[PDB]
């Protein structure tokens, strides 16, 4: 069933931008929506078809105080993206009260293009954690959309915020986010600001314009995780049987990135698996363990050594992980597409649900609980205040996220067969 | 009257025999006879059909 | 027998003039009139044939306060529609004023083409609902026309004007109008300019000059709904044999549209009529019914497909209607043309009488009775105030509707046998 791409805020409508810029160009589509006429794929689930092979995508954008969406339409691709579903603070609750008032109109644009698609499967949000106006927004439409379709599910390709640590509120902010993520979103694929500067520093030397170019390593993330789905393949040809596999347990739904060739402008699938299993590759910045560990490579892939590679990479046992979970690595192709560039014609990419990420979260945890305690920045504005007189959502987001943290160290140990 | 006729259409623009042309000719004319209520066997149902046309014309009186 | 449009009014005048370009580029005619040399067709009807094969169609277009009109002269097309039959406010008793005063040489030149044809059936006008100059005169003439021909019919083409609420007296306006159409039109075919700027969303990037770009929609629209006349075929070979079909009540007699391929710039017959039944296809804005509905399809449709289609479509159910009227949904063909392109081959369109635009004419008759309330904008000109001292048309318009209404809504309980 078709996907339909819910991009809010600033720095998600970047994304998402750039996400279906990149499926222009990969699949066969012009600037103008047209078939290209240079031009075998499956591009029903993600782009909604004319007999002429004219591809607008299903995309919601979600304006709040528009600046860049503006420039979102002064683009040559504008023509692209018309489902004409664009409707007009730097606070969590500003945000979400901004979107109360407008929650009808924008559910009937969602409306609207789950009548027109013939069916639907999943909302796949390019949501901003602590992004000012696009949090708070994202956290009440999250909260709508599970009521609205029980049996849907949601991803969110949450772009959690570390940037070395400008805006004040970010831990209030985030925990926030967490909250109505962890107990309502079926799935979430996280990555890192810090993380992806660090690789920009490593693979270039881009420090100041980080965030222009780290786009397009978040676009190669997201369209290669996609990849499968976009394209015929023996197994994983729906998004929900892909992702049983990742997340094994419904608390621990947060998933980790890499991709073997981070400078992919032949290499044997032994290789490309025990370079990914290498922590530079990683996208992400007692005891840890992975939950499970997939992998999908894209390439001139010879098929008899697939196996062998899977046994091979046993034999080195790079991914230490002893987890309550019994699932193990699995070795999946999918194909490389033509028109584009076939540098490094092998290349893979991994999804994994790892322990460490715990971490992270304990990290805006830490800010928000020294913050907390010096009360500096408690906002209590005129809408903080009023939205949150109690402010106790505060304190219900810090144990929910809590028994997160401790579900994650508790699936560590070797009894997570009991309540974790 | 049109899936006959696609019939038709088929197995004569593939046919390059006019003993067959003549063959499917005679299927089509047969078929419509029977899709239609004129058979020999469909009398009553004809006679039926045509008793719910006298009503229409009563309705026009 | 013949055809006459009676396109009125500057909107009028603009959807008539592209309708009579569409049927010009359909049918074998070039900019000049003249019969194309690269040119099956029943061209009686809708075109009058000159010696030299100048196929003018019968188009009385009539201005008041011209402006659009002139611009229309100034085109490659004047040629083509010379009949040589264009005789020279925003208020409806403006409009109908002005109306009154040019009755008899307006009615004089429908008298010419009515003596020039061979014979007359109808007269179809492309008529706008509250449009200023086109509201008012084209009520009055509506109600000399039945008078003059009472054996003839009268079809409206009606746009419906609904731009999420400038006219400010639109709803008093659009109130006259309708009792006007209700009780002295044959037939009505709504238009809604919100359902076309929302039939327009996904297609194409008309998203700021909708009212611009859904001259072609509406062009589309009307020769889609006249092409089984247009061209040959087995059934509904007169527009009375369609219409008894489509309007089963004389009261409820205005027809809801859709098209399949809204993005017609192989799919099967199945494919077609399901689509077709969605709302997103559906181009118009307590148990809810269809009275009627039916479909038409021009392409290369296989025929032992048709009623696979019908039947298939009865067992989805798509369309929920328990009217007290008897007809059930019904299949039909008509020819594609050729020498325009035929991308999705396969295309289809749908007339049905549906209680729904019950709901859009209550919307205006909730604005005119707020409106009325207040008293704000009784205009109070000295034009409205002498036509009508009494103000009372507006309350008989208010009562005519609002049996209208009631009507629909007996249209939907089980006991419209007895009195609606």
């Amino acid at each position: 069933r078709e996907i339909i791409t819910l991009q809010l805020g600033q720095c998600g409508n970047q994304i998402g931008f750039e996400f279906w810029k990149q499926l222009c160009a990969e699949h066969g589509i012009s600037p103008e929506g047209i078939v290209e006429e240079f031009a075998t794929d499956r591009k029903d689930v993600f782009f909604y078809q004319a007999d002429d092979e004219h591809y607008i995508p299903r995309a919601v954008l979600l304006d709040l105080e528009p600046r860049v969406i503006h420039s979102i339409l002064n683009s040559p691709y504008a023509k692209l993206y018309n489902p004409e579903n664009i409707y007009l603070g730097n606070n969590w609750a500003s945000g979400f009260s901004q979107g109360e008032k407008i929650h009808e109109d924008i559910f009937d644009i969602i409306d609207r293009e789950a009548d027109g698609s013939d069916s639907l499967e999943g909302f796949v949000l390019c949501h901003s954690i602590a992004g000012g106006t696009g949090s708070g927004l994202g956290s009440y439409l999250l909260e709508r959309l599970n009521d609205r379709y029980p049996k849907k599910l949601v991803q969110t390709y949450s772009v959690f915020p570390n940037q070395d640590e400008d805006v004040v509120v970010q831990p209030y902010n985030s925990l926030l986010t967490l909250k109505r993520l962890t107990q309502n979103a079926d799935c979430v694929v996280v990555l890192d600001n810090t993380a992806l500067n660090r690789i920009a520093t490593d693979r270039l030397h881009i420090q100041n314009p980080s965030f222009s170019q780290i786009n397009q390593l978040v676009s190669t993330i997201m369209s290669a995780s996609t990849t499968t789905l976009r394209y015929p393949g023996y197994m994983n040809n729906d998004l929900i049987g892909l992702i049983a596999s990742l997340i094994p347990t419904p608390r621990l739904h947060f998933l980790m990135t890499g991709y073997t060739p981070l400078t992919t402008d032949k290499t044997t699938v032994l290789d490309v698996m025990r370079r990914l299993l290498q922590p530079k590759n990683v996208m992400v910045s007692t005891n840890h363990c992975y939950i499970a560990i997939l992998n999908i490579i894209q390439g001139e892939v010879d098929p008899t050594q697939v196996h062998k590679s899977l046994q091979r990479i046993r034999e080195r046992k790079l991914a230490n992980f002893i987890p309550w979970g019994p699932a193990s690595i699995q070795v999946a192709l999918s194909r490389k597409s033509p028109y584009l560039p076939s540098a490094h014609r092998v290349s893979g990419l991994m999804m994994a649900n790892h322990t460490s990420i715990s971490s992270l979260f304990e990290r805006t945890c830490r800010q928000y609980d020294k913050l907390r305690k010096r009360e500096a920045f408690l906002e209590q504005f005129r809408k903080e205040d009023m939205f949150k007189d109690n402010f106790d959502e505060m304190d219900t987001s810090r144990e929910i996220v809590q028994q997160l943290i401790d579900e994650y160290h508790a699936a560590t140990r070797p009894d997570y067969i009991s309540w974790g | 009257l049109e899936c006959s006729w696609d019939e038709l259409w088929n197995k004569v623009q593939q046919a390059q025999d006019l003993d067959h042309i003549i063959a499917a000719h005679e299927v089509f004319l047969d078929t419509i006879i029977s899709r239609c209520l004129l058979d020999s066997d469909s009398r009553a149902l004809l006679n039926q059909l045509r008793a719910v046309f006298d009503q229409i014309i009563e309705l026009q009186n």
